[PDB]
């Protein structure tokens, strides 16, 4: 038996909502520590790494470790069905052919329960040993987001660059250029660095990964030459939400 | 005939033996007023079935029959 | 001349929408009694019953009895025009092909008017009559509304099983499927049974019906085995929209 | 030589919005007495003019004057990059090719910039004499575009007639006709100054191409007179305005 009792089940509901864009399908790795999604988007550029640890929940229940094939697109038309605040509730049993979630309404008085099919998947890893960065950025969500929507209007790519005397997101295109600047400082930005950086993104990917802005009111740019950038959603003492991309090789 | 629920009180009521239960319900519910659904009726041990009548089990005047309702 | 003179003017703009996606050319019965409409939808399928009382107008004049032939999308682009406060008035001259429609905004400064041919069209009335139903569902209007869009993400069809302490909707398709109960309190989900019932619907219905929702907080499920389901929205203190629809079979 | 400094730069915003649909490039003339544009629609039908004083900039310098050509689709995009809070900044040099804009949050720190490329302008100026109008009305914009919108539902043209009780709005198809009768008072404060009734015919298509000026004001003013083009007009406060000119319907 495998059952988690989430309280808010905006947290999946938004989760899911930042992933079926970007994934189709995907193994949920679902172990006595937590909950896991590691994934290459369809087009195998990007990585995502989903961490739900067993403590951020209220109920966590783990038998034997699982693997659970879905559609992550099936799985968020489901979640469609679930009210923001209602107790959400993932239970599947051992062999799994498919998964029950439960929606509660607060107050209760009513309680929705819907099942999907499952499919069967292997597994990802893509384990990433990781590093420090020469360059990390604490920002607004949203801010980082319509950066990367407006500049979207300029380039098909931005640079991002790095100094502790603020940051600044460029674009160039046939309309012309624009130069984004920040500044430094409840909100707005910090950097941490033991070097400057430039590098050079596509804002298709990034503005794949701003969907998740609904997660965290602060997103986290971690960046080193020849490193991929990682984009950090964290989630309410429950997990976090991570995209890799890799960046452009002449900036330039 | 009677008509005693679990509390131990019988009451008195005018029915024509050879008759249907549900017209009974009808007059315990006139004074008690209880729906003849919130209720059944117990006599000789078993539960008496709606529709029938009576003279199928055996049964004299002067019956205490026991009611208990159904139920919440 | 036909006349009637109604203060809050939404209701007639939102009949119009509850009806055009569903209805689309309908002949209004005009009588004494009031306004009257019964028709069958575009594909023949459900039933709709608008009823608007004359007593529920501010002012009501009908001199004789008319049959009005009209387009419920000409009507309703029409109504898109007038306000929410506006007291919408309809006129009917005594025997002329068209139809008259005077937005008065309140405040009295803007005042429209509006003219829409009509068409050459008929009655078929087609009442039930009437009976009682074995189970019957008070619940509000925007939960129905809400579980009807849920479901039809799921299947195309819902099965509703009604029983003393509660009610349940389900539905399956491809990618699962679902079900959503509600249990009786204990607005205010209401149970009146004197049997237990469960029967299936077409999911597109329902949520055409459900169209009605603005017309009042309070929608009414009653159905019967081997007996068209019947949704009824509560015009206030005026009148009913009631849409008729039969249950799949098995 | 010049930069134009509005802070509550959100009216940049709203004049492009007002004109993108409308005209694609246009040529903005501007001198030392401020920014100024005109143009025709991209269809040779609808007439535009819109002047923001110097008075109004927080900051002006025009050395040499400027005819700027612009993609007003282009300068639009570069324009939804900077918030209604934020404080814009426009700035050219000499010949200048290129024109940059620059963002200022008020919440300061945060600043963009942009660059966008200019064109090889054409020789444009208009024949506006500025006469005086048999009837000159005056509005709340949100109700001139309730009432064009509406009519558009209704039919092709909407005739606007014109007297001292007040304006009539009507309108025809194959629904049916509709009619919306305005009046006086008694912002706010819809108004008709007449000398001779006028009744003109127009064209709901450019008239709802106008109304998209209406964030710019709380009210418009409509002059018009018979034989002569219908004028609509948005006004910036404090900084200048924004008026269309259309032909009514002949005979």
């Amino acid at each position: 038996m495998f059952e988690a009792r989430l309280v808010q089940g905006s947290i999946l509901k938004k989760v899911l909502e930042a992933l079926k864009d970007l994934i189709n399908e995907a193994c949920w790795d679902i172990s006595s520590s937590g909950v896991n999604l590691q994934s290459m988007d369809s087009s195998h550029v990007s990585l995502v790494q989903l961490t739900l640890r067993s403590e951020g929940f209220d109920t966590y229940r783990c038998d034997r470790n699982l693997a659970m094939g879905v559609n992550l697109t099936s799985m968020s038309k489901i979640l469609k069905c679930a009210g923001n605040e209602d107790i959400i509730t993932l239970r599947a049993e051992d062999n799994a052919d498919t998964l029950a979630l439960v929606f509660e309404a607060p107050n209760q008085e009513k309680v929705s329960d819907y099942e999907m099919k499952l499919m069967d998947l292997d597994v990802e890893q893509l384990g990433i040993p990781e590093q420090e960065y020469s360059c990390v950025v604490k920002m607004p969500s949203g801010e980082f987001a319509r950066i990367c929507r407006d500049l979207s209007h300029i380039g098909d790519a931005v640079v991002i660059s790095c100094a502790k005397d603020g940051v600044k997101f460029s674009a160039s295109g046939e309309l012309g250029n624009g130069n984004i600047k920040l500044s430094q400082t409840e909100e707005a930005v910090t950097i941490e660095m033991n070097e400057p950086v430039q590098l050079t993104f596509a804002l298709r990917y990034l503005n794949f990964f701003t969907k998740a802005t609904p997660l965290s009111s602060t997103v986290t740019l971690s960046m080193s030459a020849d490193v991929p950038l990682v984009v950090e959603y964290k989630i309410a003492d429950m997990g976090h939400l991570k995209y890799y991309l890799a960046p452009k090789i002449e900036d330039e | 005939i009677f008509v005693k629920t679990l509390t131990g009180k019988t009451i008195t009521l005018e029915v024509e033996p050879s008759d249907t239960i549900e017209n009974v319900k009808a007059k315990i519910q006139d004074k008690e007023g209880i729906p003849p659904d919130q209720q059944r009726l117990i006599f000789a041990g078993k539960q008496l079935e709606d529709g029938r009548t009576l003279s199928d089990y055996n049964i004299q005047k002067e019956s205490t029959l026991h009611l208990v309702l159904r139920l919440r």
